[PDB]
Formats: structure tokens, sequence, C-alpha cells
RNA sequence: GACUCGUUCAUACUACAGUGGAUACACCAGAUCCCAUCAGAACUCUGAAGUUAAGCACUGUAAGGCUUGGCUAGUACUGAGGUGGGAGACCGCUCGGGAACACCAGGUGAUGAGUCAG
RNA sequence: AGAACAGAAAUCUCUUGUAGACUAAAAGGGGAAAAGCUUGUUUGAUUUCUAUUUUCAGAACAAGUAGAAAACGUGAAAGCGU
RNA sequence: AAGAUCUCUCAGGAUCGCUGGAGUUGAUUAAUAUAAUUUUACCAGGUAGAGAUAAUGAUUAGAGGACAGGGCCUUGACCUAUUCUCAAACUCCCAAUAGGUAAAAAGGGCGAAAUAACUCAAUUUGUAUUUCACUCAUAUUAAAUAAAAUAACUCCAAGUGGG
């Protein structure tokens, strides 16, 4: 069948994935250390991180990473095995839902819920 | 509280059925429609396209009191009758749908020229309207495309250039035109990757189609075109129910 | 509001309390014509085929429709 | 007094139920003009020609039309005289009015009487009803279709 | 059978379900070029591999809404009249006109122009 | 409903959201593929002239409406901008 | 006449209104112009009224529910169906009365031909105008009713502007 989430829109970089303000702090030191540094990305201090498509990104994001349903309907995941940081859902059929010529929206039968979702967290 | 109840619905309203769907937006409508009250009876004909997924649609339309009345049409899937058999919304495939619907709507209301009153050296020669079409009116959008083969058809259609490359680069307009621009990524793509190639490109390959072959396929197309001409009642509703609650007492 | 036992004693309740009510006042006895169905037949019938379901102080009244 | 232009928004300005920005296709396009009669109906979506408080649901003759604007002879009781104002108005606040109609409906329907009349050569006439008095007739009444009446006691 | 342009702008809406996908729509596949964004998400462009899972078409549901009709009620209300009544507040009467909510029953669209396949 | 920072000094994401926001002020009207918000390009906040409408004696001024003769602006596509 | 408008204006003045004279117009053909009127068409309304379970502002009660305060319970808030009373400065709906447009001959029909520097490929594509036609009820009538011309229209001037 066709109906399973896929995924875009998520940012990267080269430390333990420290979180926060931390994250930031040991990013000087690492800028300090060693000139080289990735790209900025899009936000309302400052830091940089690589930009990777969708699947592939989320992948090295999981790896990275690392009540038992913390998890949300978002598609936020949070951190286990805070920050600015993207993170993404997206299921199968979601584009009529932003397509432009003959509008409409995904039904609540397609829809993700929770359930569907843990399951792909229990897939991988 | 629940939000969305009796007084919500009340309340609410929905408006027009095409705004709904997400096309005919009613602002445009009104602009195209509009004239002097004083220039009355004379239509402003639109030149409509509407981009579908498969194939571009290009009809004369003509706004009336009953809904509005279609002169011409041309559809992608009628190039089929002139030997083009692949890429039904090609930026050369909308040039020669526009092009084939001017052509037929010329020769529906008699004589190739356009207007009476030409200069003498190097409808009207030029009244007919854009469907702007819901489509975003980029550089390289179908719309335009279209209209420049409707004018270079017959019709002809009040224009910038703003929306082709080089916004203009008249080459460029012409390659696209041609198909030149497709044949070029076809040959790349192939260069890189033969298997990529095959499975993009599959239907070209089983008409045995080469990217060579465009343009020749749309130049004597070009030359053709020119040339050518349930519900149930309450009464059940009822018994349903009926039976439903007997069915309830049995069921628990 | 009480019982039929009390209706007098209400009644004059209401007849004292008119002596502080500026003009003509009727205390009205009957709950019968008084409706909200608050009639004696209406509230036996309705209780005994099921018809009126308490919300506290006065009974609602099913009407066929919906959903159970 | 202290009257500026629109006051009286709460009552005659404000919007018909649900009636929001209506502009579809049909409601620019009719055409009488000149010799026309025209009724002048404010609309919630246009505020560029809107015309005077006065004029509202008035009727009157064009005497001239523009690319989207409208000139109406409309009578203005002022004091001890009724006049003939020029009011300019858009094509959105115009309706065309059904007066005009009711007569030609009527000099069609009586065009057709005549024409009849005269292929026959008949001498009728073509004149408007006037609802007379109503004359005799009959109905037969069994003893089961008449029911007495009589006032009511207080209950 | 499907689509395009429409018209009336909820009988046309919403919710939860089910049934349907020749041709068609769409979801879907990709980013060299035209193009566009932090982001091929959207938008543009180029495809045509899969699929009815959704959108889409159609129906269903003691569905909600909307929508007609009855009934509320000649009640409420009301023009003119009266050296009518009522201590006053107000209330009848003559000649006339006359509601609304609630409630109940029905209904859940119709249609112009063009095309394409059967 | 999720994200160590705004739960609780002007944040981030998804879902639901008929306007309950916003529209300088002043109250009411009107306004959701916008008159809101964002952005781009801009200067017509122009010159000349009427028919007129409001207040009204149907004078003024002031405020408007519908045009026209120009030159342009913007979209360039209809259009729209005094 | 004791309305109005402007006025160092509120005991006034001016200009409108309402008054008289004078003249002209056309009326005499029981009709046409015309009418503080109804008829039939056609409209415009948000006051009377009515509503709270339609929105706004209110506003009294309990009942049924999954977090908070107090000490597994109670009290709340919060949701849901309900419930009592409300506004003429609130409006889903909504009158009567009063008010507006309409009822053909200097015009209207359906046609041809003319005219253009407008319009439209389209100097008969429309438009508008014009010239020719053919022809619309009317012996009384294009619904009634009318000591409906005692009507119009122009002039000159009065009084009045406190009621």
């Amino acid at each position: 069948v066709m109906r399973e989430i896929k995924v875009n829109k998520l940012v990267l970089n080269i430390c333990v994935g420290e979180s926060g303000d931390r994250l930031t702090r040991a990013a000087r030191v690492l800028e300090q250390l060693t000139e080289q540094k990735p790209i900025f990305g899009k936000c309302r201090k400052i830091s940089c991180f690589v930009t990777v498509r969708g699947k592939k990104a989320l992948e090295i994001l999981e790896k990275g990473l690392k009540r038992r349903k913390n998890f949300s309907d978002t598609g936020n995941f949070g951190f286990g095995i805070g920050m600015d940081f993207y993170v993404h859902l997206s299921r199968s059929g979601y584009r009529v839902t932003r397509r432009t010529r003959r509008r409409s929206k995904i039904s609540k039968t397609h829809k993700v819920t929770k359930e569907d979702a843990m399951k792909w967290f229990q897939t991988k | 509280k629940v939000v969305k109840n009796k007084a919500y619905f009340k309340r609410y309203q929905v408006k027009y059925r095409r705004r709904r769907e997400g096309k005919t937006d009613y602002r445009a409508r009104k602009a195209l429609i509009l004239q002097d009250k004083n220039k009355y009876n004379a239509q402003k004909l639109r030149f409509v396209v509407r981009k579908t997924n498969s194939q571009v649609i290009c009809q004369i339309a003509c706004a009336h009191i009953e809904g509005d009345k279609i002169l011409a049409e041309a559809k992608s899937k009628e190039l089929i009758r002139y030997g083009i058999p692949v890429g039904l919304k090609n930026y050369a495939a909308a040039y020669a749908t526009g092009l084939l619907c001017a052509r037929r709507f010329l020769k529906s209301l008699n004589l190739d020229t356009q207007f009476l009153g030409v200069e003498k050296v190097t409808r009207k020669p030029i009244k007919a309207f854009l469907d702007v079409g819901i489509t975003r009116t980029t550089t390289g959008n179908r719309v335009f495309a279209a209209l420049k083969g409707a004018c270079d058809g017959g019709l002809n259609i009040p224009h910038g250039n703003n929306r082709f490359p080089g916004s203009f680069n008249p080459e460029q307009l012409r390659k696209n035109i041609l198909g030149i621009h497709v044949a070029e990524y076809m040959k790349t793509l192939q260069e890189e990757d033969n298997d990529k190639y095959k499975t993009h490109f599959n239907d070209y390959l089983k008409n045995n189609i080469g990217a060579d072959d465009i343009e020749q396929m749309y130049l004597n197309a070009h030359e053709k075109i020119r040339q050518n001409p349930k519900k149930l009642n309450a009464k059940l509703r009822k018994k349903r129910v009926k039976e439903k609650l007997a069915l309830y007492v049995e069921l628990q | 509001r009480t019982k039929e036992n009390f209706v007098s004693k209400a009644c004059e309740a209401l007849r004292r309390a008119k002596y502080k009510f500026p003009g003509r006042q009727k205390v009205f006895v009957s709950n019968k014509w008084g409706f909200t169905p608050f009639s004696k037949d209406e509230y036996q019938q309705y209780k005994k085929k099921g018809r009126i379901i308490s919300d506290g102080v006065s009974c609602k009244f099913i009407r066929e429709k919906g959903p159970l | 007094k202290s009257r500026g232009k629109r006051s009286g928004t709460r009552y005659k300005f404000s919007k018909k139920f649900r009636k929001h920005g209506e502009c579809t296709a049909n409601k620019y396009l009719e055409k009488l003009n000149y010799g026309d009669y025209v009724d002048i109906v404010c609309d919630s979506t246009q505020q560029k020609g809107m015309p005077f408080n006065y004029y509202h649901g008035k009727t009157g003759k064009i005497f001239h039309i523009t690319k989207r604007g409208v000139g109406v002879l409309v009578n203005k009781r002022v004091k001890h005289r009724i006049e003939q104002k020029k009011v300019c108005v858009r094509i959105e606040h115009v309706r065309k009015s059904r007066c005009n109609e009711d007569f030609l409906l009527r000099k069609i329907k009586n065009a057709e009487l005549i024409k009849e009349a005269k292929l026959k050569n008949e001498h009728i006439n073509i004149k408007r009803k006037t609802e007379g008095p109503k004359p005799a007739a009959m109905i037969k009444v069994p003893p089961s279709k008449i029911i007495t009446i009589e006032p009511l006691p207080f209950y």
C-alpha cells in the first residue's frame, strides 16, 4: 500500500547533539580551536548548521539523538534514546492541504494519529 | 468551548462554489468582464488557459448572462491528431495548443488576415485577453507560452516580454517553443546515466522518438495545424431505523 | 415548589408577600395550568413511558432524534 | 443638524444578512441606458461611488453613463417643492427597475389581444380589470360539511 | 462516462461512515534547463512509475446546520373612530391591517456553453 | 498537543480555527485568494476642465461623486491610480 | 405669518417661505395637463413586536461530565446538555401606519433606408440620430375617482420672523 509517513526539513551538526545553550557554547569553543564551520539557518545568539535533504537528514538526526509515548501528533520527538532546530512530519497524501489548484484538505481517515507514528517509531 | 457548534454553523458563509473548489476568483472575473456602458454589446474575448497535470486546455470564452459562451477550443491531447504523442504539459505543446486554437478560431471567423486597418509596411489587431487561471505568473509560466502561440497563430493578445527568459532572450524563447530545452535535458541526462534517462523518458523510448526528433515533429505539426480545420427516501429510512432498534435489542 | 399538602401554606405565604408589593397581585395555585409539563396527568404518563428525564429541578422531554 | 455624509450607518448602511463582497458576473451586464428607470441601492462592498443617505431605495431615470458611473435623475422634496436632482452613482449601486417590466408585459399581452381581435375584426376592450363586485353563485351543502360556531368560555 | 468554462451562491455547508475509479481528474516521480524559495514544503519546470489510500464522484447516518410548508395565531401587535369603560395605571368596542420564536412535517439541489472517450 | 529559552518579560512547531484579529486616532459602518499582514516596483499627495452631490437660499466655502483634455505611474494583462 | 437661513445675532435686520396686485400662457370639446387619494405592478425599511437554547452586553439556578483549591472525599473553576430574568443607546427574525417609483400618441411598436470624426475586423458590427414606412387601445375608455384650468407661468411689492 501507499499510506506510510514521509519527511522533509531537518538540520544537522558535527558534534554530539548537546541541545540548547550548551551546543552554542561548545560550537564557539570548537570555532576558536578550528576556523571551519557550516552554514546559516532561518530563524527570528547565533550558531551554524548543515542543511541536508529530508529522510537522510532524519536518519542522521535520530542516531545523533541516541512516559514511553513522549511523542505527539506534531511529529516532534524532542530529545531521547530544547533548541531552535528543525523537525517534521508529513502523511502520504498531504500535498492537497497546501496545493493551490483544487484546494481541499487531508481526510480524518488519511491522517497520522498517535498510533501509526508509534508503530513508525518502533519500526525505525 | 467546542467552538464548532450550531451558532458557528448559523453564522457561517462559505460563498461561491468555484471559490470553494479554488477556481474562478471573481476579482479577476469582474475586471475581465467590465467595459464602458456606451461601449455596450461588444465582447472582451478571454483566451482561457488552464493547467492540468496531464495537459493544458485552451478555450476562447465570452461571458454572458446565463453563463460563459465558449467560441473555440484546443486541449493538448488533440496534438495526437497532429502526430505528437508525449510531453503534454510541455512549453512547445502549450505554444502549439494555443496556436491551433487561434488558427481554428480564425478559420471559424473566416479570413486568415486578422485586421482590416493594418500598417502598409514593416478581434481588432490584438483584441482578446488573458485568463490568469490560478497558476502563478512567474517567468517561464505556461499561460504566456500559450498566449505567444495564439498571437503567432492569428488571434493576438496584449503582451509584455516579462515572463520569458532574460527578464528578453528571443533565441531561447525560440528554442523553448521548438522543444530544444527538453532535448538538451534528455541528451544531458542520457550522458550522465542511461537507466535514469530510460526510466524517466520511458514513453519517448517506446514511441522511438529521440531528442533530435522533437524539433522536427513540432515543426511538421505546426504546418499541419496551419493547414487543418441511488438516493433513498424517508419511508425506507424510517423502516431502517425501526429495524436497527430491534437489531440493537437482539445484539446487546 | 413543594408538596400539594402544603399548597395552602404556600398560597398563604404569597398572600403575606402581596402586602409588600405595590398594587394588585394574584396568587395562582394550579401547576396543571402552570405547564412546563407540571400537570399530574403529564407527570405520571411521561414518567411511565420514560419520556421525561430529570436534569434537576425540572424534567426534560425526549424527542426521537439523533443517535443514542 | 450637525449632519455629515453617512449619518445613519447602523440604520441604512448596515449589510444584508451574510451578504459579503457580492460581485458576480451577471451584476454588471444590463444595458438599457439613456431611457431606463433605475433604483439606487447601497452595496456593502463598494464604498467608492456610494450615494448620499436620501437616495437609498429611490428610483429615477438614467441620463448619463460612463465607464462604471451612472448619472440618475432622482426626485427630492425640498420643503415646498419636489425637484429633479442629478445623482452621480456607480454601477454596483444601480439596480434595474421593474415598473418598466410591468408596462412592457401588459403592452405585449394587450398587443397579442389586439392582434387576435384585429384578425377577427372584433370589437372588444384590452383595458385592465377593475376587480369588480362578485356575482351570484351556488353550492350544495350536506349536514356533514357545515359547522356550528359559538363564542368560547374562558379556559 | 468523464472533463473545461461557468450560473444560482449551503437543497450547493459541516461532521462521521461506506461505495466507486476504462477514458479522465488527482495523489505520485525528478530538478538539467525556464523558475523559485533557509527548505522542489509550496511555487515553476520536466516526467508518467505506481494507486484508489485520500482529494474527486455518489450514497448512507432516530447526524448537526441550512432550507420550504404547516402550526404557533387572528394570539402578540397595530392605523383611524368613540361627551366608550376605568379614580389612576390602563382596558373593551367599531371600521381595518396583522407578527416572531419555539414546535411539527417535508426537503438536502437545479442549470447555460463547449470538449473528450464509450 | 508537543520543543532547556516567554507555561509566567512581544518565542518555536503541528493540528483546530467566519474573523471571536486587524484596519494610526474617535465611535459606528464596511472589508478574508483582502481594504488585514508580508514583499516587490514605485510618487497621480500631478497639470487643466466640467456635469454635479452633501450642508443649502438649492449662494459660498469646505468635503465628495462621475468623467473628460494632458503627461505619466503601476501591473503589463485585463485593469487600477486626480 | 409667529418655520427657515445668515447676521457683535436672541425687543432687530436681511434673504426663503406663506400674501395681494398686475400681466401673460391655455382652458372651454365632461379630457388632457393635473391630484396631501386609492388600484395593480414594483420597491425601501429594522421602529412596534419578538428573542436569549442566534451573535453583543448582561444574567439566576441546579444536573451531567476529565484538572485546580481545601481536608480517597469535598469544594471549585472548566467543559456539556440544561435553566431563570433581561436592553428603545443589543439584533437571528420581524409588522401595521407612513413613504417612493408605475400605468402609451411631442410617445411607443416592428421595419427599411440614410449620417458619423463614436464603436466594432466589420464609414448598416453595434450605437445614437434622421428620413421614409407600415400601425398601437381611445363611439367611452391604455385601473379607479375627481365644481380636475379656481390650473400654469412671469413680474412687482406687502405683512410676518416672540407663538
